[PDB]
Formats: C-alpha cells, structure tokens, sequence
C-alpha cells in the first residue's frame, strides 16, 4: 500500500564507495558482480570543470520491464514496489537481464538471477537498508513516497532538481537523483562521443 | 566513464544460447513443414514428423544443458503458471503441446488432420516467439521490430535448406524465395538503425554480417551447394545478432 | 516578393489596440502595414511590443472592416439589419437635422454620448461639452477605473493614472491583489514587472485563481473572493499593532492617523482567516516580510476594480497599506507622476467645463443652480464622476428628464455595459442613436446612421500626453491614406461641430494646422515633430525634488490616512469597514470570474485572423474535482446559464486546476452575435451576456460585475466555419 | 495542453499518397517478375515487362499528380544531384532507370540478360525504399524497423496476387508462401510496439487491421478468392500504416 | 564560422504570443500554419502548482534528421548552423515533415514546405530576429554560440538549468531553455494522465 522509494542527493556525493561496500557485506553478494556501483564522470574544460559521482543499482521502477518478461513468474513486483525475484521458480534464463535498461541484474553463482533488494530483509524488521545506515555524507534517503514526513519525501520537496536515468524507457525508476551537478543534467556516454 | 565496481553489463548470453536459437529455427521451420505436409495428404508427412520430433527435443535438452538452473529442477514452473506477456513462456509450451501434437500424429492415434492444424498453430507460436523474445526489450537499440521479421523467415530458409539437403523435390524454389526475401531485409536492416547502434554493429560485426549476407547469394547457384549456402547465412545472421545485440549503449 | 525586401516607406506612429498607447514605428509598402515595432526612445514601447501591438493592423485589412457611412431604412426597426449606403454630407446632415429637433423640445443634455479610445478626446470630453451635454461617459471610469480613482483622489491629493506610477524596477516586494500580469498584457508593465522578477523581486500574488502572474509568485493566497477588504484591513492592524510601520513618514506627510488605528483594533489575522480562507500564519508573515523590505515593498493598485459593489473601500486599505510602508514617492513603488506642458489651442472656454474632484464639495453645487441640467445620475453615488451604466435608464422610463439620441464613438454597448437586454430596450425608446466605429459589431448594427471611422495607421490624432517619471508627448502621423470611404475623427467632428453651430469651437481648417500651434509653443513644427516621434520633459519623482522646493504635492497639504472629512460628514462612513461578508453562489452555481486573454484586446480584436488563430475561443475554467462530479472532461463544451436564466453560447470546458471550486472563469470578449464580423461571430461565451444584475459602488460609481453566479449544462460541441477559409478571404482596397 | 496557435502536427500523407503506397508495390513486384521471367528465359516475360513498366508509368505520374509542387516543375533536381541517404532519392532513381530498362528489353535494344540483371538490381531498389521511407523517422513510434520487412513482403503479394488474376500457373504457390509470411510479420508487427505506440495504433485503427489480417487468410481457402483476399489485406495494410504511422506521440 | 543559438529564459517567459504574431507578421506566414506557437501546460494540485510556457519552433538543429531524407537537396544545413529550404529544389514531397521530430514544418500554400528560418533575412543585414526584438519580457536571447560576449552564450553561462526537447532523438537542438518551472524539467505529454 506504500510506494518504497530511495533519493540520492548528487550535490553531496563524493562516490566514496561506502554503501557499495556496506551492500556487498550484508547480502554476501560474491565476487564480480554488484548490486551497487559507483560511476564517476567529468563534464570538461577548466573555468568549467563539473564532476558527477553517480551511484547506481536497481531502481525498483514502477512499470518494470523485467517481470513482464519473466516466463516463470519469479520477478514479481509486490504490493508496495519492490521488484524481487523468488528463486524457487528462477530457471536462470536471462530475459529479464535483457529487458532491465541499467545492468542492475546478474546471475547469482547459485544458479538464479539476482540484483538489490530494497534491503526487504530490513524492511520487514523495521529498519532502513545498509546502504542509507552507513553514508557519511547524509546524501541518500529512503520511504514510502506517499508518507510525506518520510526521509524520501521531504527530500524530493526540498531538491532544487529531480532526475532519473533513461526516463524515455517506460519505467517510473524509484531511485531519484536529487541536486544533479551538470546544469544539462545527468551525465550520458552520448554527449561524450 | 571510471567506476567503483562494475555494472552488470556482461554478455548475458552465450554463444550455447546463440545455438539454440539456431536450432528452434529448425525445429520450429521444420515441425511447419510436418503439418503442411500432413494436411496436404503428402505420402512425406511421416518422414517429416520424425524429425521436428527430435530437432524440438535437441532444442529442448539444449535449453535445459545450457541453463545455470538445470540441477536445481525449476523448469517444471515454465508449465504450471500463466504468462501470455512472455516471448519465453510462449515458446515452452510452444514446442511443448507441439510435440505432444506431433507424438499424437506418429503414432498414427488419438485423432488425425485436425491434429495437423493444432501442429500447424503450435509451429507458428515456435517460429514466432524467438525474434519476439529479443525484440521485446526496447531497451537494447539492435534489437529492433525488424527481428520479429527476420527471424521466421531465417527459421524457414533453415527448414527449406535442411529439407532440400534430404532431396525432397519441393523444398528448393521456396527455399530460394524465402532465402531472397531473407537476405534482402538482412541487407535493409543496418539501414534502419540510429546511427550509434548501426556504426556499434559494423565495428563489433558485420565483415560477419557482410560474409553471411554475400555467402547466402549462394542459394541462387548449383545445387549442393545452394542448400548449404542458405544454411550458413541463415544460422551466421541468426547467431551474431543475438551476439551483438546484447548491448544498452549510449 | 516579401515586404522588407519591396519598396518601404516607415513613420512613427501610436498603437490604437488599446489604450496604454504605446509609441511605435510602422512599416508600409504602399498601401498596406506590414509590420509594427517598438522604438527605444519612447519611455512605452522601449523597442518591444505585445502581441495585440504586433497583430492591430490587420484590421484595417479586414473585408468586413466598415467602408460607406449607412442610414437605416426608414420604416425598419433597430436591431433588423436594414441599412442603405449614404453620402458623407447627406449621413452627417441627417444627424444634426435630428439632433437639432431634440435640442428645441427637450434641451442639449437629451443627448448622451458615450465612447472610448483616443478619439474619445473629440466624442466624450470636447464634442459634449462644446454642446452643452454632461451625459458623456466612458467604461473605463465607472466599468473599470473608478473605485481607485477617487480612493487615490481622497487619500492623496493625486489620480493613480493611465500608466500607473509604480517604480518596479526598484521594487523588491510587490504584493499584487488580482492584479493579473502576463493575461493582461500592457507592454511597459510587463517588461518592468519581468525586470523585477529577474533582480530578484519577489512577488506575493491574492487570487481565488492561479493565474500567470502566481505563476511567478514566491507565495499564491488563494482567497475566497470578494474577501479582499478583510485581508487587507489585517495587514493594516499587524503593521500598526505590531509596530511595523514607517513612524516618520506617518508623522511627515499623513493626516488622521489616529482614526485608523483604533478602527482597526479588532481586525485581526484570526477575524481575517475566517472570512479570507487564508491562514493566520500566512496573513501574518506576508505583512512582516514586506515591513522588512519598506519603503521597497508595493501593492500595486489593479487597474479593473468594480469587482464587487464595496469597491472604493478595498482600494482605500490598499494605498493605507503603501503609506505605512513610507513608499509613495519613494524609490521603491510611487515615483510622482506629472502631466508634460503642450499647451492647448486657444479657443473660448466651452459651455461645460469639468470638476476634477477630490475635496470641499465636487458634486452636484454647479449643477443645482449653476445654468440648467446635471449629468442625468447626478443622485445615485457619492463621487462626482460621470457612471456609463447610470445614464442608461434615463433613456427607458424618462426618468430625471429624459435621454433621446445618443453616439457610441468606439465604445461597445453590448459587450462593455451590463445588463444587454436594459441596454436594448434603451435603444429601442430613442429618438437618435449614431455609431461611429470600424467593424459591423453586434451594436453598430442597431444604429440610425453608421459612420465608418479610419484606423490609427489612415490616420493623425491629436497628442497623446502621458503623466509620468519623465513626462512625454507622442505623435502619430499616417501611414497612408484612409481606404474605402473612410474619415478620420477629427474630421468627423469638425463636420458636425460647423452642423450645429461651434464653428468657434473647430476654426482651424485642418489637423496640421492644429498640430502647427501646439508645436510652436513648445520649439518645433510638425515636420520635427515626426522626426523624433515622442518627446520626453523634465518633471519630477520622488518627495525631495518636492521638498526642497518648499512645496508637497496631494489635495490638502499632508495626506489624510483615514481619508476625507466631507463624506463622514454627510455620507455616513469615512473608514473601509465594508470588508461586507460578500452573497454567496447558490447550491449548484459558481461564481463567474473573467478577465484578459493575452493576445485579444476586450472584444474588437475577435474578428482579427492574426489573433484569433492564436486564440479562436475561450475557455471555461472549473476545478478539475468539480468537473468530476458534473460529467465533465476535457473536450466537451457546455452552455452557462446564470441565475436569471440567461444561456450563453457553447464554450469549451477547462477542467484543471488553477481554481478554487466556489469559481469559474472565462476570458471577456467572445460570443458575439454580429454575423457581418464572419470569424468572430459564434465562437465562445460572452461573459457580459451573463451579467445581468450589478451592484452599484455608492462612492464611486462603478457596477460590481463578479456578483453574478452561473452554472454549467451539457451541450454539444459547436459546428461553426473554418477559421483558415475566413482568414484567407483576399483584402482587396476595392 | 493548451497552445497560442497551434504546432503543425497534421497529416502531412494523405490517402492519395497511401494509395502510391500500394501502387509502387505493385509496380516494383511487377518489375521483379518481367525480370526473374526474362531470366529463365520464359516466354510471358514480355508482357510482363510491358506492364511494369504501366505500372511505373502509372506511379510516377500519380506522384506528379499529387504533388503540391506539380505545376512548380521541380522534380527535375530529382535527377540533377546525388543524395544516397535519402529514400525518395533511390526510389526515384530504381523506378526511373528500371523503366528505361524495361523499356529497351521490350524494344529489343541495348543488350538482353545484362539488361534483364539490370531489372532486377532497379526493382529491388523500388521494392525497397517505400518501407526505408517509413523507417527512417526514428521519431514516428509506430514506423519501426519491422516497416523494412513489412513493405517489401507485401509488395510481392501485390504483384503475384495480379499475376494469378492473369491466370499465370506460377505464382498461386509463392503467393501464398509470401502471403504467409506478410500476414505472420502483421500479426507479430504490434507486438512489437512500446505499450502506448500500440495502444495508439490500436484505438486509431485495428478493428481495419484485424480485418485485414482475417481478410488475408482467405488467400489459403477457396482457389479464385485467394488472389483478391490477398490483394485486399497487403493494400489495406500498406495505406492503413501509412495512415496511422503519421504521429510523434508522447 | 558561428554556430547560431537562442535561449529562451522559461523563468521569465509568460506565454503572451507577442513573439509568435511578431514573427507571422514579419514573415508573412499563411493563416492555417505556424513557425513558432506557445505550450502550455499545469503540473501538480494546491500546494505545489508550477505553470510551465513554451515558445516552440525550428530549433535548428545540429544534427538535423529533417536533411539527409531530402531527395532533391533543397532542404539543406548553413555553415554558421542555419537549417533552411531553397524553395527553387523543392518538390513538397514531406520527407522532411515525416522526419521532424518537433512539428516544426509545414506546406507552404505556394507549393514548398516552410518553417522558421531564425530570420536569416535579418541576420545577413546585421539584425536579430523578429521574435527576439518583440518581447517584453526579454526571455530570449540570440547570437554566436562560440563568441562568449554573445548574448546566447552569456544566458546559458547564467542559467540555472539547461534542457532541449527530445534530447533522446539525436538531433542537437540549438534552442536552449533556460531555468525550466518544474523540478522534474520540460513537461511532456507521457507525464500526464
Ligand atoms: N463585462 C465586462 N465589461 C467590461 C470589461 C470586462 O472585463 N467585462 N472590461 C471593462 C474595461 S476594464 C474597459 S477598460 C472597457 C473597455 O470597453 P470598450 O473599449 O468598449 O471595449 P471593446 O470591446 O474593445 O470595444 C471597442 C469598440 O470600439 C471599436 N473601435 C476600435 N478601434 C476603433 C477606432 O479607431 N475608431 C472607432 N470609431 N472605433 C473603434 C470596436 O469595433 C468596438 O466596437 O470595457 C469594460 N467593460
Ligand atoms: N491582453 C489584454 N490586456 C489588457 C486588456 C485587454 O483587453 N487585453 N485591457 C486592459 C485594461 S483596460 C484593464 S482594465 C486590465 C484588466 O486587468 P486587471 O486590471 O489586471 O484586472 P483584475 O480584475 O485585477 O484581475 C483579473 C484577475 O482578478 C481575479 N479576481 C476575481 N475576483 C477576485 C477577488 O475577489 N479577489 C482577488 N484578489 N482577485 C479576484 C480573477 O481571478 C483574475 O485572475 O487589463 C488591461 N490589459
Ligand atoms: O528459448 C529458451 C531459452 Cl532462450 C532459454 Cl535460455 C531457456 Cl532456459 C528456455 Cl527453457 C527456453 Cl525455451
Ligand atoms: O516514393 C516517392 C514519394 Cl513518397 C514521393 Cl512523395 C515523391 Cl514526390 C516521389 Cl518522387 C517518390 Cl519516388
Ligand atoms: S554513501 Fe553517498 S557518496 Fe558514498 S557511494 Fe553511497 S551515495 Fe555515493
Ligand atoms: S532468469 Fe529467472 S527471474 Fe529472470 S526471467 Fe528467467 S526465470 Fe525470470
Ligand atoms: S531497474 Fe531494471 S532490474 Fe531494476 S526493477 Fe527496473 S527494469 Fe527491473
Ligand atoms: S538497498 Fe540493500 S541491497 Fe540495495 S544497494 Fe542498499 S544495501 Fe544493497
Ligand atoms: S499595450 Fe500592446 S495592444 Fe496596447 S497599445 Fe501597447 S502594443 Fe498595442
Ligand atoms: S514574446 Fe516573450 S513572453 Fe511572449 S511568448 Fe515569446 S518568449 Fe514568451
Ligand atoms: S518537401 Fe521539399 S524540403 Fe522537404 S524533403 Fe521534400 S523536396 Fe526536400
Ligand atoms: S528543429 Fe526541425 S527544421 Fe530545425 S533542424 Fe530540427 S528537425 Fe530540422
Ligand atoms: S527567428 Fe525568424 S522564423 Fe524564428 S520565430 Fe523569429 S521571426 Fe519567426
Ligand atoms: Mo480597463
């Protein structure tokens, strides 16, 4: 009946990867594959130098394409939005790794597709996810969008800028970049080359 | 462009997953043939149902040998659950009620060419689903509507070749229309990319692309080599764009 | 093949597509207005211009567009379309034969003369009193203007004026009550008020609907309407019973302070709140940022007023506001505007003269007495200004004597004066009614003689005079000669002044002729005159150019704050107590709110192909929740019927919200009835239709318009022409 | 929601132009079929060729005829300049050449199977670039990559639905294969769509499409109804995408 | 040698079409089409209510998708970054309509297809465009992108936010707007409803 949702203030990350960190010890996520990564980009030329730490993983969108997709019915999107998978129907096929836009989906060495889990483990037992406990720099929130006293939702009332990735995808990401450094806003490999 | 750990943006499927897709190009083409061939009361039509028989069971071993998730036994979900929105979904019961169907027909009982029409929708459903499972993902800029199209033509150019290598005097001349008709949207497809995704496919493919596209002008000369010829378009074009699809990319 | 690239020939010129006047340069390739543009120099344009400035030519390329003076049929009733063409001399002979039989059995006063634009100069305030009639009048004084001109006439000794004195560019808070920018379009104020915005004004707008103005606003108060006074006298108490207020300037320059306060003693922010909708917090914190930013801190006074029938009360509490602030003259808000010297042509005083009134007796004294008959609603209201809508009864049942024949010089009756069918009955009883205008309008067509007036392009006029921080006298001069059978104004009163015997009054043969003797006062000729279009005099803005010269400028010698000590006296009340808990909308019904579209001018502008394409119809707004209820959505249309029945035509429904629910809003100017004006006619509701009942400001005789209430019927959406065939029709000069 | 004037987002291709739509399919298919006839050296390829070129004739002037330019002659820098990426281009150059072409294989001059080759090379490029014309707008959601497939495919039914109404032996047999293959892309072709791309196509037509779809599968029924069945669904095909493709939508 | 820009401030824009009728009547355009028109458009409910306006009009792209699909070559991109038709070429066959992705192009009447042309017949004289010198508001800003005097280049150097419509397609559009209403940026149609 809530609708689960994580802001990230990029005005005050410095990509120090201590939630990346904190996520790969508490979900024991194994070697070479990640439910969270850091991207780091610079936007050039001095008088106007700009540098974006951007953390990345599973934006639990709103209309996602990866449970479509899904033959078995193991990707599910549960009653407040979170996308999950239920290893117990997985046959590791990897159509919802084609149809996930930001490569936040990987196959577990367990056999079964695997990928951030809005911490639900926590969830349950009341608490925030080990990402948003550990950082330093106060810059990520977490809540039900539609509390208004949640740390999600005052947040996004007190951004000066909302972004997200791929908005032209038909997702609805639930993961919202606040204070974006470059005035053109989140950075793109196209504006590069 | 510099990161702290990695995106998961690792090929997801392999050059395993790039030879079935091979293989239900064949399995779907031929259990066509079948059907056609039964409710035309051709004297063939048994020859041919044994064989999309055992293409569609090499196809179906395949997909399980090949799956991360095969000792863990969680395919047996692929058939007790509903998911018409699934490419996937729809290719397991696909191959799965048209082998039954084609058991039924065999072994001569249960009922006769009314069955072949239940053959004739199932193969359709075979031959339709991969092309469909790749171009649902409007996120990967290869994959376009064109591979809904190239797809079934190139599993019957697969069908048509295999059925003229075992001299079945029918199969050549639709093998050679499907075949121009195949190779020529082969030819229009890079034309039909954004620029970005176009220039990724002929810097990561293409003399590949080119290769198969200038070999299948081999099934318009001689014979015995025109089978072949179509064949090896065919199944190259059908491998190196799930190969080289499999990119997000900006 | 395009204009600039043909032949041009360019002259400096005013803009006649409404009445702010601004100065422009037009641009013909013989016969015909390409191209308009503003010019840097004149203090109005600046080298800017709106889209109602850019798109003001076409009319004069419209192939409706009036062409031959016309008599009705004789036999024919008003409002039947029979109309036969006519000379000039045979159209203007017949008006002063009429007019004259009028003034043997009834006097000169049996004529009223209405009208509006800058030819009104001739129609409204010379022509009437050369003949010895006080029965003329324009809408922008009792439909428009009137509640703030005699509130600013009492309180200060000064007009607020046509081009309202407001510093905006030093302002730094600026609290605008339904004062809508960026709808209503005036050039010179947008380009200030978007000056403002852009060095950090900050901006605090009271509506009961979100307009483009609260779309650049830091605070929207979304105010139950008619509850303007309460809010206002709220922020009075919290400035002076917080101790917020400028103490010297109270002390240096205000009379009867005194009187205010204690009147003021129980209007708290939590009486307001109640009445207001607004939150006590909210009313608190709007009055203590601005007496933070004082004496840069404004309320601008609105321009349209007569919103309710209380009206001169809400603006006094206005600019009682601005004084405790200190801003008035003040490098903030009020600079002091003074009227430029261009002397007038030398003739004999006029049988009437006018009473620019404020103080010690500016009503009826030279009327009682004084020669023989008073302006026909000389009893109605307190202030002496003369009330459009009044003087229209008169002409119905005799009453104070009787109003046979009457002008209507570009003024239009149908749209701009409530209660159509009261109008129409009037027009039916007269003995004389002429028309003098460009378009076949809806009221033009009910006229004994039409006179086809030239546009301001075919066209000189007589300066154009604006009070300001630097004051300035402009000059238009044509672009080419009129077309059709076309006569500029000047040239249409001179002909009927030598009619009726004012041949002292109209002497000078020619407008440039004219032109030539105000210029010779000055330093120039006509010829220099056209040279540098506009012409800008040293005044003064502040007080201390004032002061030190010994001298202040008002009514009395200090501004009196509660306000005027005649009108206590024999009126009843001096303080703006009348916050009067406003009728409300019946069970079903909303109130009718209307206001500017950006690019149409009231309604004239309706059958312009340039402008209606940019806006072909008008628009119902409903709060989104309430068009739910009903079965309402975006693309259907509805008719709107008031509480006296009153239907008018299918418009569009606009289902978002920007409104309160008690409300509904429409753009004034559309649905008329005119078939002649092929694009206009048909399209949307016209909001005057609908206003039926007003209530009358006893003070300043205004008609309060947002007292009618209407509700909303299904219907079909309409079948009407293509707008691009019409628009297409060629202009062909004949 | 609201505008001052109003963007130009009309029709800008009306059911003139979709009916040169369906004209060219027929004219380039034609022209495939007097070209592959005069290959195998059979005698029906010289009227085959004369109304290739009718066709061709019949094209061009009704692209001339609807042209807001007609009277304007500017079609001339058709054919004075070289612009290789623009659909329009090739397709005015393939019809154009593979007319003069076809016309001296009628007139038996210049050559013969050099020319018959050239005929074919000029028809693929006319059978070509109307799906290419569609395609390119990346910007249209509804003319995806599929239109690349879809185009050529029903180009053909088109002309070899004519040829079996002419009663030529060789054709009821690729009509249908060719015909199947349009009508399995068709049906795949919304499912290929992002969700408000095909509910748009689908409230804007459909229920034409549908009918279209059913139509076409009477060209496996009953011998003399097969030609006009299949004639009837890939015409109402081509004009109805063409129709309803004409949105940017967001 | 310039790249020829504008910027049009969004902050300051009040959608009074005065550019839109300046520019009908300085080009002479005909009755039933538009190089330029004004979006409007609400977001949000009460407490939170932001009224967007958009002049929208041939952004002169860098990467014009509305060249390369001309058969003739009448439709043809300037040195300086100017997107404009040689009539003279001109068949009216739509391609470039077809290929838009603003809606900025028209059949002109006369039998060629039209649109704004940023006033290429001032801009050769030493003037600025007709839109750009009627506007109260001065919300639009024209000039060299590369000349960091220029107007254009000194309002984007003091924005707040850029943004462009359908960045997504390619095309590098060179109309900028400046300091967007909405948090989330230009308002599309997707987001409603
Ligand atoms: N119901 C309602 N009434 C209102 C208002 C409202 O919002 N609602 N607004 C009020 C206000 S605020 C005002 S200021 C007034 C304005 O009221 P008006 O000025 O009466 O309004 P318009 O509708 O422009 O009418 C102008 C008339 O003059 C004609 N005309 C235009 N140009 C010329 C010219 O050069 N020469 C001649 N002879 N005629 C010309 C037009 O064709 C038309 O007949 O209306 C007021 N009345
Ligand atoms: N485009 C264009 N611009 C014009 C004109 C034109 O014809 N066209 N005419 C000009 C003239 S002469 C005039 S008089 C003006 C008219 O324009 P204004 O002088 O600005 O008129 P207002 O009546 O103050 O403002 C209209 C707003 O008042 C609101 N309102 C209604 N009732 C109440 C209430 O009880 N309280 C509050 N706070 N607000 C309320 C409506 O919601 C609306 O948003 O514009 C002028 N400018
Ligand atoms: O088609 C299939 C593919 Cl591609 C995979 Cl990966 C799997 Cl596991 C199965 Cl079961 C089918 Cl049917
Ligand atoms: O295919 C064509 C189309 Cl669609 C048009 Cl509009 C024109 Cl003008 C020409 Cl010449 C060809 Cl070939
Ligand atoms: S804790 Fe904050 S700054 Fe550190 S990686 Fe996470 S989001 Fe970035
Ligand atoms: S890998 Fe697992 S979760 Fe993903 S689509 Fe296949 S069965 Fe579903
Ligand atoms: S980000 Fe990708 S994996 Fe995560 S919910 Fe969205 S579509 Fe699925
Ligand atoms: S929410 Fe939990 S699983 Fe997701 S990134 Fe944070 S710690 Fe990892
Ligand atoms: S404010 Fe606009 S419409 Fe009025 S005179 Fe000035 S330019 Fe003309
Ligand atoms: S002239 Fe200025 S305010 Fe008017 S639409 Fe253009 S940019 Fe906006
Ligand atoms: S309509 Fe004119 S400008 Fe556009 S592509 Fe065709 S010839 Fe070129
Ligand atoms: S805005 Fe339109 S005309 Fe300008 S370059 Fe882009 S597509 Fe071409
Ligand atoms: S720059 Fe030129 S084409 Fe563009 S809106 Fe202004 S006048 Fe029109
Ligand atoms: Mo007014």
């Amino acid at each position: 009946m809530p609708r689960y949702a994580m802001a990230i203030d990029l005005s005050l990350c410095v990509g120090c990867a201590a939630c990346a960190v904190a996520c790969k010890m508490e979900n024991e996520v194994p070697p070479g594959v990640f439910n969270l990564w850091i991207r780091e980009r610079e936007v050039g030329e001095y008088p106007n130098l700009v540098v974006e730490f951007r953390p990345e993983q599973c934006l639990h969108c709103e209309n996602p394409p990866c449970v479509p997709v899904c033959p078995t019915g193991a990707s599910y999107q549960t009653k407040d939005g979170l996308v999950l998978v239920d290893p117990k129907k997985c046959i590791a096929c990897g159509a919802c790794i084609a149809a996930c836009p930001y490569d936040a989906r990987y196959l577990h060495p367990a056999g079964y597709v695997s990928k951030c889990t809005f911490c639900a483990h926590r969830l349950e037992k009341g608490k925030v996810p080990a990402c948003v406990e550990t950082c330093p720099t106060y810059c990520r929130t977490f809540g039900d969008l539609e509390d208004p006293e949640s740390p999600v939702a005052k947040a996004l009332k007190a951004a000066e800028r909302v972004d997200v990735l791929r908005p032209e995808q038909g997702t609805r990401p639930k993961l919202f970049y606040l204070n974006a450094p470059s005035k053109k806003g989140l950075t793109r490999e196209s504006e590069v080359h | 462009a510099e990161f702290y750990g990695l995106p998961n943006a690792q090929e997801f499927w392999h050059w395993t997953n790039a030879l079935h897709f091979v293989l239900v190009g064949l399995a779907g083409g031929v259990a066509l043939l079948a059907a056609l061939l039964h409710l035309k009361g051709d004297a063939e039509a048994r020859r041919y149902t044994l064989y999309a028989l055992m293409l569609i069971a090499l196809d179906l071993f395949i997909l399980w040998a090949e799956s991360p998730a095969r000792f863990r036994f969680t395919h047996i979900w692929l058939f007790l659950s509903f998911h018409p929105t699934s490419p996937i979904w729809w290719g397991a019961w696909g191959l799965g009620l048209g082998f039954l169907t084609g058991g039924l027909l065999y072994l001569g009982k249960g009922s006769q060419r009314a069955l072949a029409w239940a053959l004739l929708v199932f193969s359709l459903v075979a031959l339709s689903y991969p092309g469909l499972a790749l171009a649902v993902n409007l996120n990967r800029p290869l994959w376009n509507g064109l591979m809904a199209g190239l797809f079934p033509l190139t599993a019957l150019v697969l069908a048509l070749g295999l059925a003229a290598l075992l001299k079945s005097p029918w199969a050549l001349f639709p093998l050679r229309v499907l075949a121009g008709a195949s190779l020529l949207l082969a030819l229009l497809y890079p034309l039909t990319l954004p620029p970005e995704a176009r220039g990724h496919l002929l810097e990561e493919a293409g003399f590949w692309y080119g290769l198969f596209l200038l070999l299948g002008l081999g099934t318009f000369w001689q014979e015995r080599l025109a089978p072949w010829a179509g064949l090896l378009a065919a199944a190259g074009l059908r491998a190196l764009l799930v190969l080289a699809g499999q990119w997000q990319g900006l | 093949a395009p204009w600039y690239a043909q032949e041009v020939k360019s002259v400096y010129q005013i803009c006649e597509g409404c009445f702010w006047r601004c100065g422009i340069v037009a641009h013909a390739v013989g016969n015909r207005v390409y191209k308009v543009e503003g010019y840097e120099a004149n203090p109005k344009s600046r080298g800017r211009l709106c889209p109602r400035g850019q798109g003001a030519p076409q009319t004069t390329y419209d192939p409706d567009r009036l062409k031959r003076p016309l008599i009705r049929v004789e036999g024919s009733q008003r409002g039947e379309g029979k109309y036969r063409v006519a000379t000039w001399e045979e159209a203007l002979d017949h008006i002063a034969k009429k007019m004259l039989e009028i003034r043997e059995k009834y006097g000169p006063e049996a004529i009223a003369f209405f009208g509006h634009g800058t030819g009104d100069y001739w129609f409204v305030d010379f022509l009437p009193a050369a003949w010895g009639s006080p029965n003329a009048a324009k809408p922008s004084v009792s439909l428009c203007t009137a509640p703030r001109e005699v509130a600013s006439q009492w309180v200060f000794g000064r007009p607020i004026g046509g081009h309202e004195p407001i510093d905006w560019e030093n302002a730094r808070y600026i609290v605008l009550i339904g004062h809508h920018i960026g709808e209503d379009t005036h050039n010179t104020q947008l380009q200030d008020f978007a000056l403002a915005l852009k060095n950090g004004a900050k901006v605090v707008v009271v509506d009961p609907r979100f307009s483009t103005a609260a779309a650049k606003a830091h605070r929207w108060l979304p105010i139950k309407p008619g509850t303007d006074t309460a809010l206002l006298l709220a922020w009075i108490h919290v400035l002076i019973y917080e101790d917020l207020y400028d103490k010297e300037y109270v002390a240096k320059y205000t009379v009867g302070f005194e009187e205010l306060k204690a009147h003021v003693k129980d209007f708290t922010p939590e009486w307001a709140e109640k009445h207001t909708e607004i939150p006590a917090q909210v009313i608190r914190e709007v009055a203590r940022e601005m007496a933070a930013h004082k004496p840069r801190a404004v309320l601008p006074p609105t321009r349209h007023n007569v919103w309710y029938g209380d009206d001169t009360y809400r603006v006094m509490a206005l600019l009682y506001v601005n004084v405790l602030l200190g801003n008035y003259g003040r490098p903030g808000g009020f600079y002091i505007a003074q009227s430029p010297y261009l002397e007038k042509y030398p003739l004999p005083p006029l049988p009437l003269e006018p009473a620019a009134g404020g103080c010690s007796g500016p009503s009826g004294g030279d009327h009682e007495p004084e020669g023989f008959k008073p302006r026909a609603d000389k009893g109605k209201f307190f202030a002496r200004s003369t009330a459009i809508q009044e003087l229209i009864e008169p002409m119905i049942t005799g009453e104070p004597y009787p109003i046979k024949g009457l002008f209507a010089y570009g003024i239009n009756l149908f749209h701009s004066i409530p209660n159509v069918p009261r109008t129409k009955e009037a027009l039916k009883n007269l003995d004389l009614y002429v028309a003098i205008d460009v378009l076949p309008q809806e009221h033009v067509m009910w006229a004994d003689v039409i006179l086809p007036e030239a546009t301001y392009l075919e066209r000189y006029d007589d300066f154009v005079l604006v009070a300001h921080k630097t004051p300035f006298i402009q000059l238009r001069t044509p672009a080419h000669e009129p077309l059709f059978d076309t006569k500029p104004g000047w040239w249409i009163a001179r002909e009927l002044g030598l009619r009726l015997g004012l041949e002292q009054y109209f002497p000078w043969k020619t407008i440039e002729e004219y032109l030539e003797t105000r210029l010779q006062s000055l330093g120039l000729d006509l010829e220099t005159m056209k040279g540098m279009g506009t012409l800008v005099q040293r005044g003064k803005p502040w007080l201390e150019d004032w002061e030190k010269e010994g001298r202040l400028p008002f009514g009395t010698a200090s501004g009196k704050i509660e306000l005027y000590c005649q009108r206590f006296k024999e009126a009843g009340h001096q303080p703006l107590p009348v916050f009067t808990p406003p009728e409300e909308p019946p069970e079903g019904f909303y109130r009718l709110l209307y206001g500017r579209s950006p690019v149409h001018t009231f309604a004239r502008t309706q059958n312009n192909w340039v402008l209606m394409e940019m806006d072909p119809e008008n628009e119902v707004w409903i709060h989104k929740e309430e068009a739910k209820r009903l079965g309402l959505k975006e693309g259907d249309y509805v008719m709107l019927v008031n509480q006296d029945g009153v239907k008018e035509g299918p418009v569009r429904v606009k289902p978002t919200a920007r409104i309160r629910k008690d409300c509904v809003y429409i753009v004034h100017g559309f649905g008329h009835k005119a078939p002649l004006m092929r694009l206009a006619h048909g399209r949307g509701a016209s909001d005057n239709y609908l206003q039926t009942r007003y209530k009358l400001d006893p003070i300043s005789g205004g008609a309060g318009l947002r007292v009618n209430f209407v509700r909303l019927e299904k219907a079909e959406r309409p079948r009407l022409p293509s707008l691009t065939g019409l628009a297409k029709r060629p202009f062909d000069e004949r």
